[PDB]
DNA sequence: TTTTTTTCAGACACCACTGC
RNA sequence: AGUGGUGUCUG
């Protein structure tokens, strides 16, 4: 792709206008809504997930508000001031690395800054990046800037847990929250992204990719730079699925699925993975409790599936609704005796295949 | 003072200003909401300068007196503002408290913005002095049988048309949550200058944000609702709530209901409730409760009950979520499997 | 209160003369090191001499004053608390100093008023051993002369170990240092010396702190191998001696 | 070439170095932002410090052969240095790659640069007020109304001094919210 | 005997081109394709187990960006910057110790030192070792500079455990996991060492030795050490057994046997054979252990048996033949009751004695007689 | 009406006020 | 830089 394809997929593909922002539709809507009618507020605090966009957005919101041909929706193309954003520095345009600089005297510089007037572009637009990391008393500066701010200054905050943002600064601030890419979002970013790095792919590697990456965008695409690593310049499925299965760490649930299932090779071939992998068997025990426990609580109501295992929904479900409870208390039992007994053993990995091998001869 | 709900604050505005407005309650967005109007009210009758503090035990005082005393330059009609902490007026704060309500006069403006004030504990001296010519009011969260009404009231207000179900819906992601739930109306009034919300509409473009108490979640299983107990357990979890907190308060409703279940073979369960005191709200929900296959699972969601908290208090990985979902399903009516119970 | 009716040693000492002997051996002692015999100043009697030896490990400080009066050779460690603030309390020249050291505690008259401390259990090394036995090179310089050109060497020195590398050749002198961002300066300076090219690199505070200890206008330096320590002092005196062991990088 | 032939006194150079420093040393917003920059032009270096708001350049005349490059330097490394070294030696500064070479009688350094096309510097404006004025004068009329400024007040415009210019004479006014502070001469 | 070769197996053995590795083959392969074709992603983190080349792929690595000649794949050694860097202290290779900078203020200081260019070589490599040791505040100032650095640094991240780092670095590094090294390998890089130190080495030894070293090649360095240590600068099957303080498969199983064959007189004399050779009691019952589970494994499939017990396999397929696995569960049931019963018996000599007895007399197919 | 939490040990992170 | 406090998170 570039000269020499050292440039990062990552970097190189970031959204330079709106539209090339992959569907996280809901803000960019508001966002446009908003400038077009003029109704701006104060701050903009962007929020959600790790590698959804929020700083993308933030940079092209930017990029639209000091753009010279006035508050738009879709900032333009060379507009020099509108590109500096991108290439070079923008003069108006802070960006802050509120992690790096979560002091209050760092803070207190840009906040004494913000009464100066902006060089170029009509707002002193701030992008400060992990905003979460301010101390009590940065915060409290912020909050104090964000009560009266004057109109040529705008806030652009980005962050990945909001929670430990006040309510004070909360209130002042419109937060839009991003939602995990969909499977078939990332999918289809990854194939444009590749079909236009005149890389060879896949159709399969691109799902793997996807289902690997946990709704981040930023996941697939690091993790397909590496499949094409693993090669030469080309996403080939079984290199895709090679390289995924070596970073693959689902040995519990998979445990579960084949000792259910009664499949003895498939369970001491992922007894094997789990040792080269130099994983804790004590902890593998745990892992395999908890699921358990977990399709139990399915079994007796579904609302038992939260939020935090939207990666393992269907194949939880698959096995609440084709397991008898009475298998699942009897593996559960077998699995709580076999790692109250794990310690004294030959070693943790012979205590744990001798748990499962328990739980498979039951038979039940 | 004139005690006052958000609804007729502008009435009272339009009528006259008084020397203090208190503002308390436990809701961030009523509150603010209340503050601006007040101030914006201020502003028109020339109240112009204005002022903030965060009520603490770091504060400068001498500030506020100074300012609350002296007058400035221009703008000599002014108006201050103080945040009480989580708290409220602590002992060493009543004292300077009743010097600002001593240090004041007709042409300042006093704000007064914080959580819920226990009355009980907390009155006269400084209440009963800015009660003599000052203004209360009280901005509380709606709680889920009110909700739905504000949430309708606010959509009249703000020109939209909300049905059944994007009213439940919101009410459904957003409780305790009232900022963000104004936020979200805002937001999908930007989404679309129609104004017309529908269920699609509002299901795509709002986030399961919410914000629960354990009280929630005890209210949760007294009613036996598994999915409403379930959301509260999930969301206290998320928000990073305190455990051993979740399992006091179940403690206490459970060892009552133990209790309960078994004196209600010489009592009828009214005179157990009078010997108790317990409310009347509380005592639907407990004899509902009550009656809802009792005697086994208060004994087996008491043995759970000390599993979770033996385990929770010996060792430090926690790992005991799984089995509060355990208890939220034993009492909702959903038996389970002496397996988990026992361990 | 004073339950030491018996003292070890006794001294009447000028407060000029103990205050550059502090002075002079302050700044080597050892700070809440694990070695808890090194986290103070050994007062050593021998002859009319007393001596005050500090070490961490890394440099040792020696400085010995004659004073006249017979004492029975002794040894006691003062921790690091004690001795900074019977420096700090050290003031007001024109009035002696009264030391009463016994077995467990130490004593010091100061003007009028009197101060105690405890001492720290353990049996110091000796230093004999550390300072080199058979100095085969020697070289002399100016004090103030050597010591600028290691500050400036120091500017551009590795802010977390100060080391510059010193090397000798036959009248000349050279300090390099470098830092991770390869940032290199280079001092030459000239000396008298007779003796063959080495080069050792040591840290760049210790020799400081050991030059500003000598207010002096010469400076004799010996050196056995790249290896081995050196022994800076004056050329005027033999009454101070300072042992900087170099780094191995 | 690479090499900003430069060679000055010390008597020359530290002093306009201890103005141009100003606001440098600290933590900076950009890491820009803490080198000194060095230009050499028609016989004159230009030492030029800036904090993104405020902008100091001394002026040093050169007496001795030189090369027109520039480049930014670390403020406390080159202060440092500089006056470390002796009184009268004659300092020759010189670049290569990216590293630039001090020199002095017997002495030498080697200092890592960053270059002059990174460095901010504030654009060229148009002035409508051209203002010649004696030191004295300045001196009281800042002296005068300095105390009657803001201190971190929420008000922006409450903090700093108010510039009069009016017919023939120039005015410095001073607010707090609470006292007024007016010079006019 | 030899001179000042004090240089241990552990550190003189360090892997110094990307030929000398014994086999983490999808992160050399990963690591050689890139350097061909250029893709030098500028963040990525080894993760694996101890001792299988994070630190040593690294450091190869690094070679392999600041070679003088163009950027290979295969370092050189005449080039002076891989020199450089093989023998330590190379000016741009930075290695970090991030468990000594964990801080956040050592954090902003790396990151304020960034954009400087790089001295002699062509790249800055910093090389953070161990970093899940830094701090929150330290991962979160790193994001930034994680993302996208100056074009000359590169991030090279290793730590053992990679799921205690924040997700948001795990998404802006690339991810290698090094996996734990079969015991061939282990044994294969044992011998190919012994040939060039000229000591003479048997067979049984180093295959005990694989087998001891738990995946780990420097687990498997410091026991060649410790072995070499035990004998006179050799490697002997007796050095080995006496230092790991193991027994011979042999002795076990005919223990094992003589409880499962009811031969009750054959495993008080194999008992007192042990108590004269010296072995730790706690030893045999884990060695008893050790074969039941290997027998129940075999009995859910032949492929259970490794080579490094080949000797007594067919006896294993044997005794998995004629033991139902319900008997082989009780036995091993009854020797792990035992052995977390042995701290608390009498003497642990009469506590594995009263094991087997128990294991005897509860024996279903022969009950010792009432 | 209010009603809400164990613990011992350790590691950071930020922010006075001092002291040069 | 030394000292003291707040507070948050890891077992
Ligand atoms: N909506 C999106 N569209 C396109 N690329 C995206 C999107 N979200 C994330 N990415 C990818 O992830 C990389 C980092 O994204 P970023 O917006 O910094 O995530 P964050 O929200 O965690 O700050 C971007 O360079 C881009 O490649
Ligand atoms: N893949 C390997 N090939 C050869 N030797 C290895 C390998 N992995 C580890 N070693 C041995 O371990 C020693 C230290 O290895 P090291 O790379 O530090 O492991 P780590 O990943 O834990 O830092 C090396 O000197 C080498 O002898
Ligand atoms: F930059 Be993101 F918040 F991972
Ligand atoms: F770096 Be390894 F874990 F020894
Ligand atoms: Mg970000
Ligand atoms: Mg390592
Ligand atoms: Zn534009
Ligand atoms: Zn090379």
């Amino acid at each position: 792709g570039p000269h020499m394809s050292y440039q990062v997929l990552a970097r190189k593909w970031r959204p330079q206008t709106f539209a090339d922002v992959v569907g996280q539709e809901h803000v960019l809507t508001a966002l446009a809504n908003g400038l077009s009618l003029g109704r701006i507020h104060h701050a903009y605090l962007f929020s959600g997930t790790r590698g959804v966009g929020k700083t993308s957005i933030a940079r092209l919101l930017a990029k639209g508000l000091n753009c010279e041909t006035g508050i738009t929706a879709t900032p333009c193309g060379v507009c020099d001031n509108c590109r500096e954003i991108e290439q070079g520095r923008f003069v108006d345009l802070i960006e802050i690395d509120a992690a790096s600089r979560t002091k209050v005297e760092d803070t207190r510089d840009l906040l004494d800054n913000v009464q100066y007037a902006p060089a170029r572009g009509r707002f002193k637009v701030y992008l400060i990046d992990e905003v979460h990391m301010l101390s009590r008393h940065s915060f409290n500066a912020l909050l104090k800037t964000l009560e009266e701010p004057p109109e040529h200054v705008k806030f652009l905050l980005a962050t990945t847990d909001p929670q430990k943002l006040p309510v004070t600064i909360l209130s002042r601030c419109l937060q839009f929250h991003l939602k995990a890419l969909d499977v078939e979002q990332i999918r289809h970013q990854l194939e444009h992204i590749l079909n236009e790095e005149h890389i060879a792919h896949e159709p399969r590697a691109l799902q793997l990719l996807a289902r690997a990456a946990e709704g981040s965008l930023r996941d697939a695409l690091s993790l397909t730079d590496q499949a094409i690593a693993s090669g030469d310049g080309q996403v080939s499925t079984q290199a895709v699925s090679a390289m995924l299965g070596t970073l693959d760490d689902d040995q519990a649930l998979s445990l579960v699925e084949a000792m259910v299932e009664a499949n003895g090779e498939r369970v001491m071939a992922l007894i094997n993975e789990a040792a080269a992998r130099g994983i804790e068997w004590e902890a593998l025990l745990v892992e395999m409790l908890g699921l358990l426990h977990r399709i139990a609580m399915v079994q007796l109501s579904p609302a038992a599936l939260g939020n935090d295992m939207a990666a393992i929904e269907l194949r939880m479900r698959e096995l609440a609704r084709t397991i008898p409870p009475t298998d699942i208390q009897l593996y559960y039992q077998t699995l709580l005796i076999g790692r109250k007994e794990l310690p004294y053993a030959p070693d943790r990995r012979m205590g744990v295949e001798m748990t499962l091998l328990r739980a498979l001869a039951f038979h039940p | 003072m004139i005690r006052l709900y958000p609804e007729q604050l502008r009435a009272q505005l339009n009528e006259g200003l008084r020397a203090a407005y208190l503002l308390l309650g436990n809701d961030p967005l009523l509150l603010q909401e209340s503050q601006d109007a007040v101030r914006q009210v201020a502003a028109a009758q020339g109240f112009e300068e204005h002022h903030t503090f965060s009520i603490d035990p770091n504060t400068d005082w001498n500030a506020i007196f100074s300012l609350c005393q002296a007058m400035s330059l221009f703008a000599s009609r002014q108006t201050l503002l103080l945040l009480l902490p989580e708290n409220g007026p602590n002992a060493a704060i009543n004292e300077q408290l009743l010097t600002l309500t001593g240090l004041l006069h007709d042409d300042l403006l006093l704000i007064v913005r914080g959580n819920k004030l226990s009355k009980a504990q907390e009155n006269a001296a400084w209440f009963t002095a800015l009660a003599n010519r000052s203004v209360q009011v009280t901005c509380q969260t709606p709680e889920q049988a009110q909700l739905p009404r504000w949430v309708a009231a606010r959509a009249k207000q703000l020109n939209l048309e909300l049905d059944d179900a994007a009213n439940q819906v919101l009410c459904y992601c957003y409780e305790g949550n009232l900022l963000a739930l104004a936020q979200a109306l805002e937001r999908l009034s930007l989404l679309w200058p129609d104004g017309k919300l529908t269920l699609p509409r509002v299901e795509q473009a709002v986030n399961d944000a919410a914000h629960f108490t354990p009280f929630h979640w005890v209210d949760a299983l007294l009613m036996g609702k598994s999915k409403r107990a379930l959301h509260i357990l999930q969301q206290l979890r998320l928000e990073g709530s305190e455990p051993v907190i979740l399992l006091r308060t179940l403690q206490r409703e459970l060892l009552l209901l133990v209790n309960l279940k078994r004196q209600s073979a010489h009592t009828p369960l009214r005179a157990l409730f009078d010997k108790h005191r317990v409310w009347q709200n509380r005592r639907g929900m407990m004899g509902e409760a009550l009656n809802r296959l009792s005697q086994t699972q208060l004994r087996q969601a008491v043995q759970l009950l000390t599993r979770t908290e033996l385990t929770l208090k010996q060792d430090y990985g926690q790992s005991v979520w799984a089995e509060l979902e355990g208890l939220s399903l034993l009492l909702c009516h959903k038996p389970l499997a002496d397996v988990f119970i026992d361990g | 209160n004073l339950d030491d009716w018996q003292s070890e040693v006794e001294f009447t000492l000028p407060q000029a003369t103990m205050k550059r002997l502090i002075e002079a051996t302050q700044f080597s002692m050892a700070h809440q090191d694990v070695r808890y015999y090194l986290n103070g100043m050994l007062f050593e009697t021998e002859g009319e001499e007393l001596r005050t030896v500090a070490t961490d490990g890394h440099r040792l400080a020696v400085c010995s004053m004659p004073i006249g009066q017979s004492l029975p050779s002794h040894s006691v460690i003062v921790p690091r608390k004690g001795v900074i603030e019977l420096m700090r309390m050290l003031d007001g020249g024109d009035n002696p100093l009264r030391v009463q050291i016994g077995s467990n505690n130490i004593r010091a008259h100061v003007g009028d008023f009197i101060f105690t401390s405890k001492l720290v259990d353990g049996r110091f090394p000796d230093y004999r051993r550390v300072l080199p036995k058979n100095p085969d090179k020697h070289l002399e310089a100016g004090c103030d002369l050597l010591k600028q050109a290691f500050a400036r060497a120091a500017i551009l020195s590795n802010e977390k170990f100060r080391g510059v590398r010193l090397y000798v050749s036959e009248n000349q002198l050279k300090i390099t240092a470098n830092n991770p961002e390869q940032e290199e300066a280079e001092e030459i300076l000239d000396v008298t010396y007779s003796g063959a090219e080495m080069e050792i690199g040591f840290n760049v505070s210790y020799v400081l702190d050991v030059l500003n200890a000598l207010k002096c206008e010469n400076v004799r330096m010996m050196l056995t191998d790249s290896v081995s320590s050196v022994q800076i002092e004056d050329a005027a005196s033999q009454s101070a001696a300072y042992v900087v062991m170099p780094m191995r990088l | 070439g690479p090499h900003m032939k430069f060679t000055v006194e010390r008597e020359h150079l530290l002093k306009p170095l201890q103005q141009v420093s100003g606001p440098l040393g600290g933590r900076p917003t950009l890491p820009i932002l803490g080198n000194l920059l060095l230009q050499v032009a028609d016989g004159t270096l230009s030492l030029t410090g800036t904090d993104l708001e405020m902008e100091m350049v001394a002026r040093v005349a050169l007496v001795q052969p030189h090369e027109p490059g520039a480049t930014t330097v670390p403020a406390r490394k080159f202060f440092d240095i500089c006056r470390g070294l002796p009184e009268g030696a004659e300092i020759a500064v010189q670049l290569e790659g990216e590293r630039m070479l001090v020199r002095s009688g017997r002495s030498r350094f080697s200092l890592s640069t960053l270059p002059a096309a990174d460095f901010p510097n504030l654009d060229d404006w148009q002035s409508e007020v051209e203002f010649t004025l004696p030191q004295a004068t300045m001196k009281r009329l800042i002296e005068a109304t300095q105390f009657s400024m803001a201190h971190q007040d929420v008000r922006y415009y409450l903090n700093g001094m108010l510039f009069e210019t009016e017919g023939e004479e120039l005015r410095t006014v001073a607010t707090d919210g609470h006292r007024l502070a007016v010079c006019s001469m």
